[PDB]
């Protein structure tokens, strides 16, 4: 709901992991460059 | 007139650049109508140093290759000026902008010989021919072939290379916005050259075979020298032997690996325990 | 100059189409054409994170040393990078390390454009030794 | 006047740059000069396309060299070719003076200015063309009325505005009293590059070439002998070297650079000779066969 | 003030550094002086630029403009080599 069940716990991890990937990609490119 | 004072023809990078630049300047012709211009350079030497070139307006038709215009008057007047620049600058011959020579070129050559003391027809191309030389040098020769051909005036090749002068060479580096992966000074450059070498050989190799076909049928006159040289290439053949490398490169490299690792082994306990105290310190330190 | 610089501007907001333009402009003669070839991809993508664009700008500048292309290449990164301001110094530090005013010129500029709104401490600091230097 | 005189950032092409360096070089200490052909666009862009030169002399640059006859004569040739060029300015070379404009050089620049309002003056250093650094500058004259009212930073506006220091001494002092110096850019084109990069047809086979066993053997003998000498050093060296910092290890093992690195350097030189020979050895036999 | 600082800069640049030393043997009043340059070969200079005929003094070291020798002036005095040893 809006208390904090297990799916909210799902949303949190999802959000951070996704957002964080494009920035990690620039760093992955630097190794190659 | 003599065509004598040549055994070698070296050509400067200046020569090529002047022809592409000059095309726009004159009229924006662009090899629509082939241009012949004067070839300028040194004299009183066995080797020919082509210092320079300037265009003369020469249009040769594409209806017909026997009709051309060649501006004579420019040549006499440009003559006196060359000495103002330097006294090593005199008219050596002429340039053809390509794509190829003609039979017609013998006639263009007779006019130019009056001015020069060592006329040569050097085809500098407006397009660079491959990654090789963009220039080929030729000299007019009276020869017979045992093909049943009596006396002809034709062009036989004389060895071409690219040279440079001390002033000019420096200037070239500054201008360049390339860095050169084809320098050919070292191992890194040398490996690239080998890959290209194989490709070069293939491009050259095809031509040799088509020439042989033309003689066979699709009748073409035999240049006897070419056939004589061809047969020589196939006879030298032997088979290969040995050549190998040692385990030594590795040994040195491993030596470097031991030294660091020993320094690491003493440092480890110190460095790893301390980390936790410094870590805590950092987060608080950062705020102020 | 007016037209090379204009190509970037019309191309705004198409994103991917611009990729095609950087390479072609560079292929054309004069250093001026090549310069504004760097600006097109950057204007077009406008605050979207794109891996491919940053790589190309960087490689063109290093590989072929030309004054116009190296300055323009670095400057462009600050616009693609604009959306997140903290990420930027770590990429840009490597261009600042190279001894060459034009390379330095963009590397400095890149930090100012990206960090302009919400800034970061590190960005500002990097600029100061270049200010201090006798090279104008 | 401060109200219409601005500096001229000169775009110098390959044809002009090379021509000027060569001409000065051969003449030395005889100095060479000339008019520059180019085109003028903007109110500040001059592209220097090409140059021809005026009479050399053993006193160098003088009033006597400059005559309208040479220039006028050239212009008739320009018509005949159908080249359009107007005169952008003039050049000279000073091996016998610094970058400062000599007293005869200013006189000569004033005449040339009457003909083309926008006129540039170039010092070439032929001597420096021998070494791998070349220093040349372009300048533009500044008017006496301009200085008092305007001051010299007025030439700097609406253009690149880089003002050059060619060391200290006479060169800098003369600069300040005489002219405003403005920068150099190079014009380039893709085609122009392509010409320069070109090598030889012959280099194609050069790499391929099977390096003689004889020569190789000379190299092989040379490499094993240095290696043996160093091998000892290497052997003593490894007993110690418990510490990092490789330079300290170099003083200890004696001499600049580690003996491990010396042995590798030799192994690598042999490796390079070997690489051409073995690759070439199989490669040659198969392809001609 | 700031003013003398600028007077120095302005005078040094016109004057031309390096100044090549001369010795002032005597002054001619018409705007010339007879100088012997200490380099090895003597020059017949003009007295022009930041000095007067009377401002120059005999048996002294003087400053010459390096590019073209005119006598800029006497700041400095010349002591003999002999006198240094003798004197106590």
């Amino acid at each position: 709901s809006f208390l904090g069940p297990e799916p909210e716990d799902l949303e949190d991890l999802y959000s951070r992991y996704k957002k964080l990937q494009q920035e990690l990609e620039f760093l992955e490119v630097q190794e190659e460059y | 007139m003599p065509e004598l004072a040549v055994q070698k023809v070296v050509v400067h990078p200046l020569v090529l650049l002047s022809v592409v630049d000059h095309f726009n300047r004159i009229g924006k012709v662009g090899n629509q109508k082939r241009v012949v211009g004067v070839l300028l350079g040194s004299w009183q030497k066995k080797v020919l140093d082509v210092s320079n070139s300037f265009a003369v307006p020469f249009d040769e038709d594409d209806k017909d290759d026997s009709v051309w215009f060649l501006d004579h008057d420019y040549l006499e007047n440009m003559y006196g000026m060359f000495k103002k620049v330097n006294a090593r600058e005199r008219i050596v011959g002429w340039y053809h902008t390509g794509p190829k020579l003609h039979k017609n070129d013998i006639a263009i050559n007779e006019l130019m010989k009056r001015y020069c003391p060592n006329s040569v027809l050097v085809i500098i191309d407006v397009k660079p021919k491959d990654l090789g030389l963009p220039t080929e040098a030729y000299i007019s020769v009276e020869e017979v072939h045992d093909d049943g051909t009596p006396t002809s005036k034709t062009f036989e090749h004389v060895t071409s290379e690219i040279g440079a002068e001390e002033a000019e060479e420096v200037g070239v580096e500054h201008l360049l916005r390339d860095i050169k992966d084809t320098t050919v000074g070292t191992l890194s450059q040398r490996i690239t050259n080998q890959v290209h070498g194989l490709k070069g050989l293939n491009s050259k190799l095809l031509d040799i075979r088509t020439y042989l076909e033309k003689v066979a049928s699709g009748k073409l006159p035999i240049n006897h020298h070419i056939i004589y040289q061809l047969q020589d290439v196939f006879n030298l053949l032997p088979d290969a032997s040995l050549q190998e490398f040692v385990k030594a490169f590795y040994l040195k490299t491993n030596d470097q690996m031991v030294v660091v690792y020993l320094a690491s082994l003493i440092r480890s306990v110190v460095a790893l325990h301390n980390l936790i105290n410094n870590k805590i310190a950092n987060r608080d330190a950062e705020k102020k | 100059r007016g037209l090379a610089v204009g190509i970037a501007l019309v191309m705004y907001g198409r994103m991917e189409e611009a990729d095609a333009l950087i390479e072609s402009l560079c292929r054309d003669k004069d250093p001026i054409l090549r310069r504004s070839g760097m600006y097109t991809v950057a204007m077009a993508y406008c605050g979207s994170g794109n891996n491919k664009a940053i790589r190309r700008l960087l490689h063109v500048a290093v590989s072929d040393v030309n004054d116009d292309v190296r300055r323009a290449a670095v400057e462009s990164l600050g616009f693609i990078l604009f959306r997140t301001p903290e990420q930027c110094p770590s990429v840009v530090s490597l261009l600042s390390e190279s001894y060459n005013p034009h390379v330095r010129y963009g590397a400095a500029m890149a930090l100012g454009v990206c960090c302009a709104g919400t800034g970061n401490k590190e960005a500002i600091n990097l600029l100061e030794p270049m200010t201090n230097d006798p090279v104008n | 006047a401060p109200a219409v005189d601005t500096a001229e950032q000169v775009y110098i092409s390959s044809l002009a740059l090379l021509k000027m360096l060569k001409h000065g070089r051969a003449g030395v200490p005889m100095e060479v000069m000339g008019l520059m052909l180019g085109e003028f666009v903007d109110d500040y862009t001059v592209r220097v396309i090409d140059v021809f030169a005026m009479p050399q002399s053993g006193t160098g640059v003088s009033v006597e060299a400059v005559d309208p006859v040479f220039q006028a004569k050239m212009l008739d040739m320009l018509k005949q070719t159908g080249r359009p060029e107007m005169v952008v300015g003039w050049y000279h070379s000073h091996p016998g003076f610094g970058c400062w404009l000599s007293g005869v050089d200013i006189n000569t620049q004033q005449s040339f200015e009457a003909l083309s309002e926008r006129a540039v003056a170039v010092v070439v250093d032929p001597i420096q063309s021998v070494k791998g650094k070349v220093v040349i500058d372009a300048f533009r004259l500044i008017n006496a009325n301009m200085m008092v009212l305007g001051h010299e930073p007025r030439q700097t506006t609406s253009n690149l505005g880089h003002l050059n220091k060619p060391s200290i001494q006479a060169l800098i002092h003369g600069l300040n009293r005489h002219y405003y110096s403005i920068t150099i850019n190079y014009r380039k084109n893709e085609l122009e590059q392509k010409m320069l990069l070109n090598l030889h047809k012959k280099s194609w086979m050069e790499g391929l070439t099977l390096q003689d066993y004889s020569e190789h053997c000379k190299h092989n003998e040379s490499v094993v002998k240095e290696m043996l000498e160093l091998a000892k050093n290497y052997n003593k060296a490894v007993e110690e070297e418990d510490k990092m910092t490789p330079e300290q290890l170099a003083i200890k093992n004696v001499g600049k650079q580690d003996p491990k690195r010396h042995l590798e350097e030799h192994v690598d030189v042999l490796m390079t000779s070997n690489i051409v020979q073995c690759l070439a050895a199989m490669l040659d036999t198969v392809v001609f066969k | 003030e700031e003013k003398q600082e600028e007077e120095r800069s302005k005078v040094d640049d016109l004057r031309g550094t390096p100044m090549s030393v001369g010795t002032l043997e005597e002054i001619i009043d018409d705007n010339h002086a007879i100088v012997s340059t200490s380099v090895g070969s003597e020059h017949y200079v003009s007295i022009l630029s930041f000095v007067d005929k009377d401002l120059l003094e005999p048996g002294c070291s003087v400053l010459l403009n390096h590019k073209v020798h005119a006598v800029i002036g006497v700041l400095m005095d010349d002591t003999d080599p002999l006198v240094t040893v003798m004197k106590v």
